[PDB]
Parts: structure tokens; C-alpha cells; sequence
């Protein structure tokens, strides 16, 4: 599959979005997507080092701050050893 | 104009306020006027706090949550971390 | 015989659009028999290695000139107007594929030693020696308006007085516009010596 | 602005002094006649004085002509009218 | 010619080149003047004044 | 405008080192490249600033994270 | 619109041929027979002596510089008297 | 719609400006580019905890610029309106 | 000879689906290994059944790993690309 419908695949989908800095994570109901990578996410609630930091609301993220995005479904945030 | 610049566009309608997170490890909360397809926020009634560890004497103090107030304010699109419109 | 690096410049081609009145693959035969005329006295004086000596415009050892009007151009020199205009190109390969027996196939793009089309163009004649008949054609031929959209598309632009001049120094100013100065003569001079 | 003295700084702290010549849209700084200042704040510990100063060496060295990569200029102060 | 130049462009009797390089145009790539006709009706004419005396 | 392709035309399948930012070196032989200029290596081995040496197979480096190549002959 | 290139960077194209003296992000001083500089600023050396920031000098052939950590070049004073100064009224 | 435009006819003020790497600048503003580099005149400059410079004029990068803040007598409305021609 | 673009070589491993191990910019110490999806013109690799790797800091070796099933990875985060040739 390509990247882009990856993402609109993805779109009004849960989502894990991992940004480049901290080990920051959202657990995430994705609403939409720009062509520019701009994620809008709904139920946003954040991880810093795997452990529960809070929740936020609905929130926007830019295409520089991401490292990497994944579906949620079924996938646990506990650090595997 | 069915995703962030719908929110930011709805952030512009409403006059709502948003805390912004940055680049600077810095924390934001202030009202939204204008934006622009590079997303530069311009902001109002704004209020800006940041963690700031003093060294007292070559020791590690206590951090500080140190705060200030900006009347008017603008922002550019590539500092941004995360905006979440309160 | 002095074993001096030598080479050419193939000048007066406003004698081949001008006086002679022959087409374009005419042109290029004529170009192609003097190029061979000048590297048959070279084998011709120096048996079995005239081919070491070889000079051919798509080594980069044969300028093409007009004198009277103050141009030349190198077949890597006139890619590089190709580059500089379209965008892009592989400016060493296109001339390689610019000089010789090579025909270009256009909705392919391809360079191949026959033509896909019978009375398909040259690549030379194509990209080189037509649009050099052009300029002078319109250049000599066209009205001031006509002129100044001609030359308006191919980004040539000139006073209006200099517009409605004389064919000769009209002809030197359009020349000067497109071709530029000698920049391909000093390419093929620190190359090739 | 052309052929002003200018003294630029440098993303490090550095500055680079001397006579301008040209720019560009990227603004790319070329500049003659250079030398170099490094602020290297040193610390001159005096054997008599327990107060170690700090003192910022403002080192120099001249180099000729510079071409200052665009995307490392932060700052340009002007300092003299042309000769 | 030990090795022409269409020889070592293509290969022989390959009549094409060969797909490994293939160089091709980009597609913007035309003829410089390419929609003007190669002449003029008036060029007859103008080589003729050319050739006129003062 | 188009960006200009590369001049790398001599380090086409040539014995090399290329340096990456963080110090990492990386010794292969190119097979190819872009106007983006990634630098792809068949048969690498990379290499640690402690001098160690482990094989890699045919490989490519993204040309912002590449940034110094010294050929060895 | 057609692309003009910059007074820098014609000047490295200028500068091509001679012993330049340039110096990278990482604190780097280069010097060397420059051979070929592109319009991004890409470069080659030739003869490179090499004064790395750690306290490391060395001297080697061939090396390859890219322009965006690249910090700035040296060259000499028949390049500052060279034509493209001189501003041709057109 | 550019806010770089907008910023240039809502330019040359005394407006306070934090630098990409910590560094405040303040003064009267002369122009702003197309690719947002800012001219400040009558100039103060304050570093990284070091000694602050007043100096004539000085030219601060788009990019080097992080932070802008405006004086708080702008008028804003009047400001943010629009004028470019819609294509 | 046979020159090869680095856009021809991303096709040619996704259709052959050859384990990629991906190193990021700057990010000595993680890595990204798994089955190659897709790409496009940013090279942003969609990656299957992938595994991100955390490293030892001092030996260079694989510490901790962590399966996080399939994941558009950035391209400009993307540094480089190594396929890992299976023991067939």
C-alpha cells in the first residue's frame, strides 16, 4: 500500500503518533490529513517514556515534530523486555 | 480546508484560546486571531511559562514554572511541537 | 608535423543559410564533408594514428561560427542553452546523441540510428541547424510586431528601435541575444589545448 | 548598503570583520580584506586573586576574502561610510 | 574509423540504443523555435534585398 | 529550476569511504545515484569510531545524511 | 522567470583552479586546489591539508565537501579584482 | 494570503524579537523581505548573558527569527485586513 | 555497465519484500527493522511487521525491542537503508 492512502486509511482511524523528541506518544482518534502531513487528532492523550502523563483533547500535530506514525489496534505502550 | 486549517480557521472564529507547547521546552496559552497555509499563528492575551532550574551557588535549585505576559504576539509555524485548542 | 594540439572552427555559416540557399540537411552534409575534408589531411599526413587526432563536433573540437555576426556555439555549448532554457538535460550525452547518423524519434524520445518515420529529422539538423535557419528567417523575414512576439517567446528582447533597424545589424542583435559571447570558444580551447 | 564596513555574527559566537563586496537573494556574504574575532572567554585564573575572571579574549586573525554561507549569518551591524 | 561514433553510441547493428542507459529527453525538450515554419513568405525577398546594392 | 545532478560520475563503482554526520564511516563502492545524490554501496562495511568493521550487504544513504566521500586509489 | 545564479557562488565558480582555504561545520579548516563547485554549493579538493577542531592535522587527496555544512571559503585578491565586481550597466 | 506581506505593511515599529537560539533584539523596524529577513534601526541587542550592544541598524534572518512580539498599540483590525487582488 | 538509481533499488526490494533495517539521522541507537510496504516521491517507507531496536549504548548491541506492526516512517527521518539478505 502507498504511504498517502496508508494515511487516509488512517484517517477516522486510532493512531499512535510518536514524535522525535522526550519519547513522546499519542494514543490518538485521528480526524483528518493534509497532502503536508498534518495530523489531526481527536482524544489525545499523551506518554512520556511509556508511562501515563494525561490526556489533552483534540489537538494538531505539524509534519516536523513526528517521527513516526502507527494504527492502534491492539498494540500495547508497556515497554517490552 | 477540511483539516488543520479548519481548526485553525475555527480557532480564528470562535477567539478561543489554545496551549501551545514549543520547541523551546516552553508552554503557551493565548487566543487565536489569524493563519496562514504555513500555520504563523498571531496571538493575543498571552501568557508564557517555562521551567527554569536557577543554580544557586554551583548547586541544582528547585525548578521554577517562571512566567510573563505578551500583549500581542506572533508565531512562526516551524516552532511549533503542538497546539491543543482549549 | 610540429605535433601542435589542434582545433576547429568551422566559420561563415550565414554563407550556408544566406548565400548558398540550402536546406538544413543540406547544411549538415555540407558541415559533414568539411569536417571529414579537414580530418582527411590529418590521416593523410599522419598515417595510422589521424584517428587519435580526430576532430569531430561531438568530441568538442569543432566550433560552429559566424564571424560578421558574433557567434559560435559547441555542440555542448548549444545543450547547455538546451539545459538552460528547458531544464534538466544531460548536457554531455545530448550532444553525443546531437552529432552524427543518429535520427530523433520524438513521441519515444529516442535516438536511434535509423528513423522510425520515413523523412524523420536528424538529431542535429532537429535541434541545431533548423532553429539557426529560423532565427535568420524570421530575423530578416518578420515585421517589427511579428519580430517581437518571435523573439518575445524565445525570451530575446530588443529597444524598439533597434526593432525596426537595418537586416544586418538587426541580424547581429538577434544573434547576440540568443547565441551570447564566446563562452563556447574558451570551453573548447581549455578542454582541447 | 554595498561597500559599507560590516561586521557579521555567527551562529557560534563568532564575527567576521571587514570590507563587503556583494550579495546575493540568499543573502551569501562576501567580504574583503577579513580578520577574524573569536570571543573565547578565558579563564585567567590570577595566583594571587581567587576570583577566577572570565575575561572574553577577543582573539583576531586576518584570512582575506570570505564567503559567509547563508543559512549561518544571525547578525550584520554597520560600521563605517564607504572611502 | 577503428571505432565510429554511431558504433560506440549504439553497438554494431544495434539501430538503438541500448535499454541499460536509454538516455532520453525530458518531455518539456523541443526544438527552439519548432512551431515557426522554417520560412517565411516573405523570405524570398528578404535574401534578395540582402543581396540588393546600397 | 531543476537542481543539478551531481558530478560523481568518477565514483561510479570505485573503492570508497564516505562520512556521515555522528562521525559514522561507512566504506563502499557506488552503483548508482540522484540528483538527491544517495549514494548507494554494494558489498559496505561500516565502521565505529572505535575501530570496528562489520559487513553490511548492497546498501544506500540518504544524501542529507551523507556529507564528506574520499575515494582511496 | 529565468534563474540567475549569485555573486558567491560565481565567485567559487571563478574561484575554481586556485588554493582555497575553507572551513565546515564541524570546525574544520580545508585547504586545497579546488576543481569543481556547483550552484549548491557542493565542492572538491585535491590537495587538502586538514586542521580538524579536535587538534587534528593531516593532509590527503580527493575529498568531497558539501555546501549545506560547509561554513565559508578563502580566496585570494585577483579574485576580489575580478570582472563580475565591476557592475556592467545594461 | 502571505503574513510575510502582512508583516511587511504592518512593519517599522519597536518590536521586541527572540532569536532562534536565545538571543532578545529591539528597535524600529526598516523592512522585511520577501523570505521574512527583518531590518531593525536604532538597535539594542541583548546576547546570551553576555553585555548588551546598541548599535545604528541590523539585519536579522527570517529564519534566525523565532519569536516576535508586537507593541500593544497596533491596530490590529485594520491591520489584518486584506488588499491583494484575488486571482 | 548497470547504473542503478536509489528510487529503482526501493522498488526492486519492495517487490521483492526483503527485510529493511532502517537507521535514523542522528539516532546512533535506534533502528527500525521489517518488510517493506511502499514508498513515493519523499521516500517515506511504510513499513510491515516492524521492529524498533534500542541499542546498547557503550557495545553497539541490540538491547531492547519492541514489534510496532506497521508504520509510516519519514523520510527525511530515514537515513539509511540496508537490505538484510535472508538465509535462503
Amino acid at each position: 500500500v502507498n504511504p498517502r492512502p496508508f494515511l487516509q486509511d488512517l484517517v477516522n482511524q486510532d493512531v499512535i503518533v510518536r514524535l522525535k523528541w522526550g519519547q513522546t506518544e499519542y494514543k490518538g482518534r485521528l480526524v483528518s490529513i493534509d497532502s503536508y502531513m498534518n495530523i489531526q487528532l481527536a482524544n489525545t492523550e499523551e506518554f512520556i517514556n511509556y508511562k501515563s502523563t494525561g490526556h489533552l483533547g483534540q489537538v494538531l500535530i505539524r509534519c516536523n515534530n513526528v517521527l513516526w506514525v502507527t494504527a492502534a489496534a491492539g498494540k500495547q505502550m508497556t515497554p517490552t523486555e | 480546508a477540511n483539516g488543520p486549517l479548519s481548526l485553525l480557521q475555527t480557532a480564528v472564529r470562535s477567539h478561543t484560546q489554545v496551549l501551545i507547547s514549543v520547541r523551546s521546552g516552553r508552554k503557551l496559552l493565548a487566543r487565536v486571531k489569524a493563519f496562514d497555509r504555513h500555520c504563523n499563528m498571531i496571538l493575543e492575551n498571552v501568557k508564557e511559562m517555562w521551567t527554569e532550574t536557577p543554580v544557586t551557588n554551583g548547586k541544582k535549585g528547585r525548578p521554577v514554572n517562571k512566567d510573563r505576559f505578551i500583549s500581542k504576539m506572533f508565531l512562526r509555524g516551524d516552532s511549533v511541537v503542538i497546539v491543543l485548542l482549549s | 608535423l610540429e605535433d601542435i594540439p589542434l582545433t576547429l572552427i568551422i566559420n561563415k555559416m550565414d554563407r550556408l543559410i544566406l548565400e548558398l540557399k540550402i536546406p538544413p540537411t543540406d547544411a549538415y552534409f555540407k558541415l559533414k564533408h568539411v569536417i571529414e575534408e579537414v580530418n582527411t589531411v590529418i590521416e593523410n599526413t599522419i598515417p595510422g594514428r589521424g584517428e587519435s587526432k580526430r576532430l569531430s563536433p561531438e568530441k568538442g573540437n569543432v566550433l560552429f561560427a559566424c564571424t560578421s555576426m558574433g557567434w559560435c556555439f559547441t555542440l555542448q555549448s548549444f545543450a547547455k542553452m538546451y539545459s538552460e532554457s528547458y531544464g534538466g538535460v544531460n548536457v554531455e550525452e545530448f550532444a553525443r546523441r546531437l552529432w552524427g547518423d543518429v535520427y530523433f524519434n520524438p513521441k519515444k524520445r529516442t535516438f536511434t540510428r535509423k528513423p522510425i518515420e520515413e523523412g524523420a529529422k536528424r538529431s542535429f539538423v532537429n535541434f541545431v541547424m533548423e532553429p539557426i535557419y529560423k532565427l535568420y528567417s524570421h530575423t530578416i523575414s518578420e515585421g517589427p510586431e511579428d519580430l517581437k512576439r518571435t523573439l518575445s517567446k524565445l525570451g530575446i528582447f530588443l529597444k524598439p528601435s533597434q526593432y525596426k533597424a537595418d537586416p544586418k545589424v538587426l541580424m547581429k542583435l538577434v544573434c547576440e541575444q540568443f547565441f551570447g559571447p564566446s563562452t563556447a570558444f574558451v570551453d573548447m580551447v581549455i578542454k582541447h589545448i | 548598503y554595498i561597500n559599507w564596513r560590516m561586521r557579521v555574527t555567527l551562529n557560534d559566537g563568532r564575527q567576521m570583520t571587514g570590507q563587503m563586496l556583494a550579495f546575493d537573494k540568499h543573502m551569501n556574504l562576501v567580504l574583503a580584506d577579513t580578520e577574524e574575532f573569536r570571543k573565547t572567554k578565558r579563564m585567567q585564573a590570577k595566583p594571587n586573586s581567587s576570583t577566577t575572571q572570565t575575561l572574553i579574549q577577543e582573539e583576531k586573525r586576518t584570512l582575506g576574502l570570505t564567503i559567509v554561507r547563508g543559512a549561518n549569518i544571525i547578525a550584520l551591524s554597520v560600521e563605517s561610510p564607504p572611502p | 574509423l577503428t571505432v565510429s561514433h554511431e558504433d560506440e553510441l549504439f553497438g554494431k547493428g544495434n539501430i538503438e540504443e541500448p535499454e541499460e542507459e536509454a538516455f532520453v529527453l525530458p518531455a518539456a525538450v523541443e526544438p527552439f523555435f519548432a512551431d515557426e515554419e522554417l520560412e517565411t513568405e516573405d523570405t524570398r525577398s528578404a535574401i534578395e534585398l540582402w543581396w540588393a546594392p546600397y | 529550476m531543476a537542481p543539478a545532478q551531481p558530478e560523481l560520475k568518477k565514483y561510479l563503482d570505485k573503492r570508497l569511504f564516505v562520512e556521515l554526520n555522528g562521525s559514522r564511516r561507512v566504506i563502499g563502492v557506488l552503483r548508482g545515484y540522484d540528483v538527491f545524490l544517495n549514494i548507494v554501496l554494494d558489498d559496505a562495511v561500516e565502521e565505529r569510531p572505535n575501530g570496528e568493521k562489520v559487513k553490511l550487504g548492497m546498501v544506500t544513504i540518504r544524501g542529507n545524511s551523507v556529507v564528506i566521500l574520499e575515494p582511496l586509489e | 522567470m529565468t534563474s540567475s545564479i549569485g555573486i558567491p557562488i560565481k565567485l567559487l565558480n571563478e574561484a575554481q583552479g586556485h588554493i582555497v582555504t575553507l572551513e565546515l561545520t564541524t570546525g574544520q579548516t580545508y585547504r586545497g586546489k579546488l576543481i569543481e563547485a556547483e550552484d549548491n554549493m557542493n565542492v572538491q579538493l585535491k590537495d587538502i591539508t586538514v586542521t580538524a577542531r579536535d587538534g587534528r592535522v593531516s593532509h590527503l587527496e580527493q575529498i568531497y565537501i558539501r555546501g549545506s555544512h560547509v561554513r565559508f571559503f578563502i580566496v585570494p585578491d585577483m579574485l576580489r579584482n575580478a570582472p563580475m565586481f565591476r557592475s556592467r550597466n545594461v | 494570503m502571505k503574513l510575510v506581506r502582512f508583516l511587511m505593511k504592518c512593519a517599522n515599529e519597536t518590536v521586541t524579537i527572540e532569536l532562534k537560539n536565545g538571543a532578545i533584539v529591539h528597535g524600529t523596524i526598516a523592512s522585511v523581505t520577501p523570505k521574512m529577513d527583518t531590518a531593525l534601526r536604532n538597535v539594542r541587542y541583548t546576547p546570551k548573558g553576555e553585555e548588551p550592544y546598541s548599535v545604528e541598524s541590523l539585519t536579522v534572518r527570517g529564519n534566525t527569527i523565532r519569536y516576535y512580539i508586537l507593541p500593544d498599540s497596533l491596530p490590529l483590525d485594520t491591520l489584518l485586513i486584506d488588499d491583494a487582488p484575488k486571482p | 555497465r548497470v547504473l542503478l538509481p536509489p528510487i529503482n533499488f526501493l522498488f526492486r526490494l519492495l517487490q521483492q519484500r526483503t527485510p529493511v533495517q532502517i537507521w535514523l539521522y542522528e539516532q546512533l541507537a535506534i533502528r527500525i527493522t521489517g518488510v517493506i510496504r511502499g514508498f513515493d516521491e519523499f521516500m517515506n517507507l511504510v513499513i510491515d511487521d516492524a521492529v524498533e531496536i534500542k541499542l546498547s549504548p557503550k557495545t553497539n548491541e541490540p538491547e531492547s525491542k519492541r514489534p510496532l506492526g506497521q508504520i509510516l516512517l519519514k523520510g527525511d527521518n530515514i537515513s539509511l537503508i540496508q537490505a538484510l539478505s535472508g538465509s535462503a
